[PDB]
């Protein structure tokens, strides 16, 4: 049962690593879309105040 | 009654059997009940391990 035990306790932190990568990947893509995004928002709105 | 020789004969036995079973009789004996009594104690803590 004690081996039992370490197996899946193992199998858990590998988990937890797999899914801090995920989360981590996801927060920068989530980074670049906002930077871009907003450099795209900016271009068009001073392009709309110069055709104002 | 016969208070006899035989009592002083029999004071030089009486140590020399308590010293036969004190020379090779008695000092190797108390190992194993202590390494059965520790295989037994180990399982206890594997599952209290196995627990935390």
């Amino acid at each position: 049962d004690l081996d039992l035990a370490k197996a899946s306790a193992t199998d858990q932190l590998k988990k937890a690593k797999a899914e801090a990568q995920v989360i981590i990947e996801q927060a920068n893509k989530r980074r670049s879309q906002i930077l871009d995004e907003a450099k795209a928002e900016a271009e068009q709105e001073r392009t709309k105040i110069v055709a104002q | 009654m016969n208070l006899n020789a035989t009592i002083l004969g029999q004071a030089i036995a009486f140590v020399l059997f308590v010293l036969f079973a004190m020379k090779y009789v008695w000092p190797p004996l108390m190992a194993a009940i202590e390494k059965r009594q520790k295989e037994i104690a180990d399982g206890l803590a594997s599952a209290e391990r196995a627990h935390k």
